[PDB]
């Protein structure tokens, strides 16, 4: 059986680390819910 | 059980010690998650216990105790923030701008940030506070990076 634990508020953090890109990608997201690169 | 509002981890005691699969958030008495971590199984908190309510494969959300309750959406400009709860570790805030998902049925916005599995679940939220989707239902990119979708019900 699964449980859960508190791990925190949800609150935006001022001079959080900044890090990631942005990209732009073609999707296909099929019946089972997985996401595959559409080429 | 803890009804509290927050982030949450998700735990299991079936495998090797105890193990976390996922993480969600519990907000307005619902506690909100992807449906890949928990199955649609019952949920234990403290001596309480949480049942499914909604859920669908394809969206990979479920919401327990009530229906879906988070609505924000990503406004396409600015940048979120991925309130992170890796397995083992401390809830850490990482700040990013969204990429996108091109789909056929539209555009959806793409988190590129790597964590294990079991971090599956974590909210994004905007400079509000409010959560804009769940983290961890992607792909895995040309040179093995990870890109999730901003998962929102
Ligand atoms: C959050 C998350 C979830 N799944 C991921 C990643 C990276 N690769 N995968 C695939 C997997 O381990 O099954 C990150």
């Amino acid at each position: 059986d699964m449980y859960i634990e508190r791990a925190g508020d949800i609150t935006w953090e001022k001079d959080a680390e900044v890090t990631g890109n942005s990209p732009r990608l073609d999707v296909a997201l099929d019946e089972s819910g997985d996401f595959s690169l559409v080429e | 059980g803890e009804t509290t509002d927050g982030v949450y981890r998700v735990m299991t005691r079936r495998l090797l010690g105890s193990t976390q699969v996922g993480v969600g958030v519990m907000q307005e008495g619902v506690f909100h998650t992807m449906w890949h971590v928990t199955k649609g199984a019952a949920l234990r908190s403290g001596e309480g216990r949480l049942d499914p309510y909604w859920g669908d494969v394809k969206q990979d959300l479920v919401s327990y105790c009530g229906p879906w309750k988070l609505d924000a959406a990503w406004d396409g400009l600015s940048e979120v923030q991925l309130l992170a709860v890796p397995p083992g570790e401390r809830a850490k805030n990482i700040q990013t701008l969204p990429g996108i998902f091109k789909t056929k049925d539209g555009d959806i916005g793409a988190v590129a940030l790597d964590y294990p599995a079991g971090t599956s679940g974590s909210p994004i939220l905007d400079k509000c506070g409010r959560v804009i989707g769940l983290y961890g239902n992607g792909v895995v990119i040309k040179n093995g990076s990870y890109v999730s979708a901003i998962t929102q019900g």
